[PDB]
């Protein structure tokens, strides 16, 4: 049993015809304090893997180490380690699902919010989370903390279920993704402006977007907004 | 939150954040902190909004039928009857104030009323929870006897820093300008101070 | 709960949902969010279910009598500083969360209050449980100038985003709309995205399948 | 402090039938007000025709399936891929749930498929692994709601020829399968309407002599 | 320990063509002792029924309070009350003890004597009215009520019909609930005719 | 206080309370009366909390005295066991409630009828063919269910009483000390002075 | 629950009823809280569902591996201290559980051993075990004898049962009545507590208390 | 487990121990005898928390039995009092301590002399012309203050027993069903079956 | 406490107060919070005084054998011992650790270790009770290759606001200057500092 102590907010996330999306804000926070702006929390593992990671930054860490590990050993007496015997994301993600119900069964949790987003050898979607209790969920959409209550009903108007998914292009997906990282950057009190995004689609691959802001922000409506009730200067 | 009060050569300038938090969920993102309880005496609210506003409605209230009776009163006195609120009710108010005002025979002047009830005059004030991260920016950098653009760059740099750091304190920077001149509101937004 | 509020052109609209729970079962699946406290003040009510009804209702009667002793139109900050002051005085006891509403000679308003009397102004607002999921549409669409048309619109996405993905709120979509220089149109059931489907069997049972140990006329009439 | 439990909602529903028995579950997966998933599966075959669910907190519902799955796996590398009876697998459920008898698996588990004469058989346990044979048993968070109901239902309770004072009960009868599946949707639907954490689909896995069917429908996703 | 669930009871009630229905169980315990098996939780003002669930001594001191403002009431407007203004009675007089509160499940049933419509309303401790169109649920099973009311009820059932219903809808909720049982009373009631009917269920 | 129990026969009431009190350690008494005659044909047992008890019943007497004075008349048994559970109900959200819990035996002269009332310290009111209060009522209600018939006689009514003390006895870890009998009938109230 | 056995004349009486509660809820009223060890064995199970289940199960395993290696039937105090031996380790953990183990043994004679959960291991000719055991005693008190007809002591066993399902909340849904002999134990029957109450109710002319 | 008392008297020790079993609401059995032999001429009686009363007995049992046959010898009442005193001692530093009181009566063959031990549950022993546990010490202690002499008679013990027994049958609020007795003597140890 | 560590063009600058409190009593107020764990790799120590100490001598061994088998760790591989000691024991240990070193190839490194036990490679870093008061000086004041005597003037002013606003932070201003050049130890007087 701990406390989290350094941070890391929202991870949100979906999927689109061809592959999945997902994004994460570069914030470090150490409670209220805006602590850490250049914090890396989508960790890419492969060309068909992405790990997004929110919650306890210490134990982020430990985790990127283990993925890091975790590439290495299977390359260990593995000819066809970038080829057919590469790290699946549905195998990245039941090593970590397990670890996480591991820890939380000895009383001792990683502290930390998990979506796995990547791309199967077949082509097939793979879109899955996981967190410091190993409850584990797969949906359409997919998002931590904030973002479950804010992202998701604003991605699911996008992708509503399984059969609207073929009907969603990267371009779509990604500018609801986008969208979703303004809102909770305007409502999240532990967020930043600076994020990282990543696409891992089944044609064009893996494409990481470093050092994107939100932009396009509506703030002009608050200079006509005048005390808390009665006040007119 | 992140307030601050600031006397200079023609009178006296409060800024302010406007960011209210319930937790980690921005409530309001675009609030107005800088409350009228007189013509040129205005103050910042920080701590519990509903003890703040509570509050502030009482002072506006008071110096409304003080103005009535005996005249414009002093910033002092409008301090005092902030002080006299929060100090009797201490045991059941969260308010953290700051009194600044502009007289003619006065000039500027700035009080600030910590969590106790206790008053302080002073030249320059800051406080709300993103204030902490500005008390060595803002020593170093206030004079006193500023021109009114001058203390508007103090303002703007010292809040712009409080909110960088402080969660609880963001959105766009308000400010109210006390002169003989009048009442000025400024506004600044966070594509402006963001890249200070 | 989702409770919402936003201004357009020349007016103010307010949308709730229709749900009402006690712990996770759902005690009201059609229930009137949206209040009455003038003719042209509207008022959307969120958190204790008795509480912000019985506040809105003290409010709307010392509204009224104002209104009669004045001989003037209500004003929605007397509605306000009356539901501030008093939520005030309780400390939060009074669990009400509230978005105030309305039109009057001043022009039209939009502001909100908590159960421990904080109040704040703005052009779009929204509380309760989904008020996260109602913020999250207002903040994508929200815009300054607002056709009536697309504030509906609007405004009941808001509540949609809150009744598909709160487990909170649910049912169907209440709307008022209040315009200047036009009477307030209250929509009940504006939305109704939640019908029950047809059930599969009747349960009607054949007569006589109870067991009964006796009968009795009961008198309820008078003498 | 660290609360390792959680509630991820949900309900499920066992009926067992004269040559078949259905196995039931709503689709929606929820944490506090929050829906995770509207599609994630709770009922799972477990090969050898046994189906099984564990609602309640879905780490452990899916632990303990992980760990029955395997369990059949062992039984048929250590007893010449002998079939394990919906007796034997229940047994054996008792023991994995007991084994955490001071750190429970936090779900109500039901299994269901035929016995080893072929009539429909559900079991059901408590989270510490007491466990029995019973004709009918809903489980989880709605398990309150429709559970009379299916007393009134499927084993007739309350209810008497008419005619007869209230002497002669209504006589037990075994259910079809198309009305098995009429109560279950009706159940759900009733559930879904007045419980908040029961909704979006549900998915019923039929078990007969020829195999696992499933079956899926639309529930009100509020 | 918890005021509601000491005593325990049920009463559920519902809308049929022309008609309503209002049923309770009998029973009144301490716990797990069962103490009276003629604990009715039915009362009536004139044509207007109040069902009360939770604490018993509640219970009859809200029915004590209840007739003795609606014989005000009668004497002084020259008329019964009716269903519709005895629920708001009931939410009023509920929300007047908000701090110090009657630990009870009311529930108002009734035929509006000028209109001939009718109406049903149930009550949380402090007096929020939810009016259903079908049906009210109160007590210490209420959860298994709402399961059966909510899927053996159909709209617009005749008086001999929503009598069965509602009575299937008690006996197999109250057999799931350790506190509710000990025998049950079914009113139905009609524009110009009410009838009682005691039910046999299980003693157990 | 311990153990109460009451039960109406066909033509009377019986009132059965035990004779113990104790202090903690040390058994303090063991002939005290738990009860008080609120008008002649009404008989009020009691128990609860220490003091409590006594000045419950003392009032409730003192009250029901004062009704018969001024009116020159026996209130009903109904209409004293409403008294008393509506000055219970009263107390229940008092500053310090009550913590007594009563029997109320009486007989009405006008319907020719005995009748026993079970009020607890809630003000929890019901009529009863028989009663008790405590821990008594675990074990002397299955006995009741299986013997008691409403034609009884006082002396079969008194039998069945006995078999109630027997088992309570056997089973309850306390030493109440046995009890005092009262019986309240047509011809006013006395006590059976050999049980 | 509402289990009870006591010695007599004619041999052991056992009767339970069959409710299982997770708190006001009512889990089952189709649950067996009789283990059936041997021919000349039985348990009685109250407290815990889990671990009466599972320890009684266990019970049954330790006393067919006894008559293995002995070659001989486990008699009723052996059986009973292993189980109270068992209990007993697990002393403080949290294990609730209340059981009667009884059987004939040539030996013995009839035995009754009560043995529960904090490790208390009596021998005696009645016992009434569970939330409704207090009901129980006062019907079976009463009208106990030593020298009852099977057919009377059969029928106080399933009356006491009847009186405790009543009354107590957390007891009910039916009867399940056993005879231990010389020759072993005899089931006699399930009787569903909804149609026995009536019937005993007419027939005994007892249950004035309710409406019927 | 309630009352259990010792006298030692001229050639002799008597040891009384109360006959209920009460697990909270019922009294469970009657008839229970809180003792074991633990060699010829030592007997223990015992009381505290359920089954860790038996448990512990029959353990020192055990052990003193398993004594006896390897040397062929019976260990005096000081011995087997030092070794049930250590082994509470030790007991009292555990994981889960045993909650036993024990009396510990004994005629000493080698000094012709009664001796009774009296050791709590923390492994206290005194040697004492007289002993109880738990709250029976309390009431019969000051008889015994009162009415001992070194020089009684068995029977003397008898009456004087009878005496405390009376004593806790009138004060004490449980009823503990009056108490089986046993004789400790140079004959060894014998049941009273009439008391 | 008050520490920091800032890059710059030739190496590395630590710097720290001198105060140990212990509530309000200033237990030494002439501490060296500046310690070393190899030649030209120090760190800066927050927390509990026994954690930092015991964290700091094992750390210190580590590398002394580090040394003995593979020649000189870099600044990276000793902000990872401390990492390992302060991530594994973050449930018994209150450690707030920042390491700076000097190599000829990677040049100036600072690493911050916070009390989870998370590692973070910045320019420069300040930790300690009294770093929340100067976060918005210096992030205004910062720049990436000042000189030494910059540098210097940085960090002294710096500690200067901490010191003045944190009644924990107080003494003397220590300074550990790490270049190719070798290690320079330099100590401010409160006559000097407090005048800027
Ligand atoms: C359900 C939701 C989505 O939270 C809404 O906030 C809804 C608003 C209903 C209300 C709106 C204005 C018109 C009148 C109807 N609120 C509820 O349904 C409310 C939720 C709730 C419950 C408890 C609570 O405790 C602090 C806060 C909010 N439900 C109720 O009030 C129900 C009917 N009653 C209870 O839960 C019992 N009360 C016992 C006394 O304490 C208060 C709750
Ligand atoms: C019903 C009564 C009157 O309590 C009986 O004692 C009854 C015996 C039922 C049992 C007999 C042997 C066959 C299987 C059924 N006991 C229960 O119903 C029992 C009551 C209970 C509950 C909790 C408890 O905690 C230590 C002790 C006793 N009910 C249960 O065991 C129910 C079915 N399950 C639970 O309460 C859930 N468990 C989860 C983990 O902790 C243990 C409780
Ligand atoms: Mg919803
Ligand atoms: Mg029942
Ligand atoms: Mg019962
Ligand atoms: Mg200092």
């Amino acid at each position: 049993t701990q406390q989290p102590i350094v941070t890391g907010t929202s991870v949100i996330s979906m999927k689109y015809d061809n592959g999945v999306i997902i994004a994460a804000d570069n914030l470090g926070s150490y409670g209220s304090l805006l602590r850490f702006n250049g914090v890396e929390r989508l960790i890419p593992v492969g060309d068909n893997t992405v790990v997004g990671i929110s919650g306890d930054i210490s134990d982020m860490q430990h985790i990127e180490r283990l993925l890091k590990d975790l590439v290495t050993e299977n390359a260990y007496d593995n000819p066809l380690a970038d080829a057919e015997e590469a790290l699946e994301p549905s195998y990245i993600f039941e090593y970590l699902a397990t670890v996480m119900y591991q820890r939380r069964s000895k009383m001792n949790p990683l502290w930390n919010a998990i979506i796995v987003a990547g791309v199967q050898s077949n082509g097939d979607q793979f879109l899955r989370y996981v967190n410091l209790l190993g409850v584990t969920y797969s949906s359409p959409t997919l998002a931590t903390g904030f973002g479950a209550h804010m992202a998701n009903p604003l991605l699911r108007k996008v992708v509503d279920r399984e059969s609207d998914i073929p009907k969603t292009t990267v371009q779509v997906a990604e500018e609801a993704i986008v969208n979703a990282m303004r809102v909770l950057y305007y409502r999240d009190a532990r967020s930043s402006r600076n994020f990282s995004l990543a696409i891992i689609d089944k044609n064009t691959g893996l494409t990481f977007k470093k050092n994107l802001q939100v932009e396009n922000m509506k703030w002009d409506f608050a200079k006509d907004i005048k005390g808390y009730g009665t006040q007119k200067i | 939150t992140s307030i601050m009060a600031v006397t200079f050569k023609d009178g006296v300038i409060l800024g302010a954040d406007s960011r209210t938090t319930t937790g980690a969920y921005i409530a309001n993102r675009v609030t107005d902190k800088l409350t009228r309880v007189h013509d040129k005496i205005w103050c910042c609210r920080s701590g519990s909004a509903a003890d703040t506003q509570a509050i502030a409605d009482i002072v506006q209230y008071h110096l409304e039928l003080y103005t009535s009776q005996y005249g414009t009163p002093s910033t002092e006195t409008a301090a005092s009857v902030f002080k006299e609120l929060c100090y009797e009710n201490k045991d059941n108010l969260t308010a953290g104030i700051i009194v600044a005002g502009y007289d003619d025979k006065n000039k500027g002047e700035v009080y600030t009323i910590p969590l106790g009830g206790s008053v302080h005059k002073l030249p320059y004030a800051i406080a709300g929870s993103g204030s902490t991260f500005i008390y060595g920016y803002c020593d170093k950098n206030f004079r006193e006897n500023m021109s009114k653009e001058e203390t508007v760059d103090f303002i703007k740099h010292s809040l712009s820093q409080a909110i960088k750091w402080d969660g609880s304190s963001g959105g766009v920077i308000r400010m109210v300008v006390l002169t003989a001149a009048g009442v000025e509101r400024l506004i600044f937004y966070p594509d402006e101070y963001e890249q200070l | 709960t989702t409770i919402a509020g936003l201004v357009f052109q020349d007016g103010v609209i307010l949308g709730a949902d229709t749900r009402a729970t006690n712990d996770s079962v759902v005690a009201d699946k059609s229930c009137e969010k949206i209040h009455f406290i003038a003719p042209k003040i509207y008022c959307c009510g969120a958190g204790v279910a008795a509480d912000a009804e019985a506040v809105t209702q003290l409010i709307g009667s010392n509204i009224e009598l104002h209104s009669l002793y004045t001989s003037r139109e209500p004003r929605v900050v007397s509605a306000l500083q009356m539901l501030k002051q008093h939520l005030f005085k309780y400390q939060g006891h009074i669990g009400a969360y509230l978005i105030v509403a309305g039109v009057d000679p001043t022009g039209s308003h939009l502001f909100s209050i908590h159960a421990h009397g904080s109040t704040d102004v703005g052009y779009y607002l929204s509380l309760g449980s989904g008020s996260l999921a109602a913020m999250a549409v207002l903040e994508s669409h929200w815009k300054q100038d607002l056709t009536k048309e697309e504030a509906i619109k609007l405004a009941s996405d808001a509540i949609q985003a809150g009744i598909w993905n709160d487990l909170g709120s649910g049912s169907n979509v209440d709307v008022c709309v209040m315009e200047i220089g036009k009477d307030a149109e209250y929509l009940r059931n504006y939305l109704t995205p939640n019908v029950r489907e047809e059930k599969q069997k009747s349960y009607k049972f054949p007569r006589g399948t109870t067991a009964v140990l006796k009968e009795s006329i009961v008198n309820i009439c008078d003498i | 402090q660290f609360n390792p439990y959680g509630d991820n909602g949900g309900t499920i529903l066992g009926i067992a039938g004269e040559d078949f028995a259905v196995l039931a579950g709503d689709t929606r997966n929820i944490t506090d007000y929050s829906i995770n998933s509207r599609y994630e599966p709770k009922v799972f075959d477990c090969g050898d025709n046994i189906v099984m669910s564990a609602n309640g907190f879905a780490a452990d519902g899916d632990a303990l399936v992980k760990r029955f799955k395997n369990s059949v796996k062992w039984y048929h590398f250590d007893h010449n891929d002998k079939k394990l009876s919906i007796n034997s697998a229940a047994r054996n459920i008792q023991h994995l749930l007991y084994g955490k008898r001071f750190f429970p698996y936090y779900v109500h588990t039901i299994i269901a498929g035929l016995d080893e004469d072929g009539k429909g058989a559900v079991y059901s346990f408590d989270p510490v692994g007491s466990y029995e044979r019973e004709q009918c048993r809903a489980g989880g968070a709605a398990a309150s709601l429709i559970m009379p109901f299916l007393d009134n239902q499927v084993n007739f309770k309350n209810q008497y020829e008419p005619g007869t004072n209230g002497k002669v009960k209504k006589p037990l009868k075994y259910l079809s399968v198309e009305e098995v599946i009429k109560l279950v949707r009706d159940s759900f639907t009733s559930a879904t309407e007045r419980h908040i954490q029961v909704g979006d689909g549900l998915e019923i896995l039929i078990v007969t002599k020829d195999g696992v069917r499933k079956e899926f429908y639309e529930l009100k996703r509020d | 320990s918890d005021p509601s669930s000491i005593n325990g009871g049920i009463v559920v009630a519902m809308t049929g063509k022309d008609c309503v229905a209002i049923a309770c169980d009998l029973r009144l315990g301490s716990q797990s002792l069962g103490v009276s098996n003629k604990f009715e939780k039915i009362f009536h003002y004139g044509h207007v029924f109040l069902g009360i669930t939770g604490l018993a001594t509640d219970v009859t001191t809200l029915n004590e309070m209840f007739r003795y403002k609606t014989n005000l009431y009668k004497l002084k407007e020259e008329r019964a009350i009716e269903p519709e203004t005895f629920t708001q009675l009931v939410s009023s007089s509920l929300y007047e003890r908000r701090f110090g509160p009657y630990f009870v499940g009311p529930v108002v049933a009734g035929i509006n004597s000028k209109s001939g419509k009718p109406f049903i309303a149930g009550f949380d401790l402090i007096g929020c009215i939810d009016e259903a169109k079908d049906f009210i649920v109160s007590g210490t099973a209420s959860d298994q009520l709402f399961g059966m009311c909510e899927s053996l009820y159909e709209p617009n059932l005749e008086p001999e019909d929503l009598f069965e219903t509602i009575s299937q809808a008690l006996l197999n909720a109250a057999d799931r609930d350790a506190l509710s049982g000990w025998g049950a009373v079914v009113y139905i009631i009609k524009k110009d005719e009410v009838v009682k009917r005691y039910l046999k269920m299980r003693q157990d | 206080m311990d153990i109460i129990l009451g039960i109406r026969v066909q033509d009377s009431v019986i009132l059965a309370s035990s004779k113990a009190v104790t202090r903690g350690i040390s058994v303090l008494k063991d002939s005290d009366d738990k009860t008080r005659q609120l008008s002649p044909h009404t008989l009020m047992s009691f128990a609860g909390e220490a003091g409590d008890t006594v000045q419950f019943a003392e009032y409730i007497q003192a009250n029901i005295q004062l009704y018969s004075i001024r009116e020159d008349y026996e209130l009903s048994p109904q209409a004293v066991s409403s008294f008393v559970r509506q000055e219970l109900a009263k107390s229940i959200r008092s500053r310090r409630p009550y913590q007594v819990n009563v029997l109320i035996g009486g007989y009405d002269k006008k319907k020719n009828k005995p009748e026993l009332y079970q009020i607890d310290y809630l003000g929890t009111k019901v009529e009863l063919p028989y009663g008790a209060h405590g821990y008594s009522g675990f074990y002397t209600f299955s006995l009741l269910d299986h013997h008691y018939r409403p034609d009884m006689t006082t002396e079969e009514g008194l039998d069945l009483l006995k078999l109630c003390v027997q088992e309570l006895e056997k089973r309850m870890p306390m030493d109440f000390k046995g009890v005092i009998v009262k019986i309240v009938d047509k011809d006013g109230i006395r006590q059976v002075d050999d049980f | 629950t509402t289990t009870l056995a006591f010695r007599f004349q004619g041999g052991i009486i056992v009767a339970v009823d069959s409710r299982a509660t997770a708190g006001n809820w009512v889990a089952s009223q189709t649950v067996k809280k009789v283990i059936e060890i041997n021919p000349f064995l039985l348990g009685t199970m109250a407290g815990g569902a889990a671990d009466c289940q599972f320890w009684e199960t266990w019970l049954g395993s330790q006393c067919r591996l006894h008559e293995l290696r002995e070659k001989e039937r486990i008699s009723v105090a052996a059986a009973s201290k292993i189980l109270s031996n068992l209990v007993y380790q697990y002393k403080g953990a949290g294990l609730s559980m209340g059981t009667m183990i009884c059987g004939y043994t040539r030996k013995e004679g009839p035995t009754i051993y009560y043995v529960d959960s904090d490790g208390t291991r009596l021998k005696g000719d009645i016992f009434c075990v569970g939330s409704g055991q207090t009901f129980a005693y006062g019907v079976l008190d009463s009208n106990y004898k030593w020298d009852l007809s099977v057919e009377d002591a059969l029928y106080l066993g399933k009356r006491s049962i009847l009186a405790a399902a009543h009354r107590d909340a957390y007891s009910g849904g039916s009867v399940n009545l056993y005879h231990v002999t010389e020759d072993g134990w005899i089931y006699h029957g399930n009787h569903d507590v909804g149609e026995l109450f009536w019937k005993v109710k007419e027939e005994e002319g007892s249950f004035n208390n309710v409406i019927g």
